[PDB]
């Protein structure tokens, strides 16, 4: 029983840890996306200024 | 005489043979007569506890 306990509280760790990362991944590339559009929000006013 | 005792000791013993050996027959005879087993189960139960510390 205790056997099968832990068994099943690994898989748990793991349905988890497989989770925390996949969306970790994407919880990231939002913020790619916000950076992206701030680097070329700063870049296209650098070059003119106006 | 002590021969005649020591004929007697070994008179009982073959007796106590004879008696485990029924008490066996039996156990065999009620045994073939119905139909897992502790056997299998622990060389599974060596598979799983190996297999989940490798995983």
């Amino acid at each position: 029983q205790t056997l099968k306990d832990d068994i099943n509280i690994l898989l748990d760790k793991a349905r988890l840890e497989n989770q925390e990362g996949i969306d970790f991944i994407k919880a990231t590339k939002v913020l790619m996306e916000k950076n992206s559009m701030d680097i070329m929000k700063i870049r296209e006013y650098f070059q003119k200024y106006g | 005489h002590m021969e005649a005792e020591v004929d007697k000791l070994e008179l009982m013993f073959q007796k106590a043979e004879s008696d485990l050996d029924y008490i066996q027959y039996r156990l065999e005879y009620e045994i073939k007569t119905n139909h897992k087993n502790p056997v299998t189960l622990l060389k599974e139960l060596s598979v799983i506890k190996s297999r989940y510390q490798t995983l």
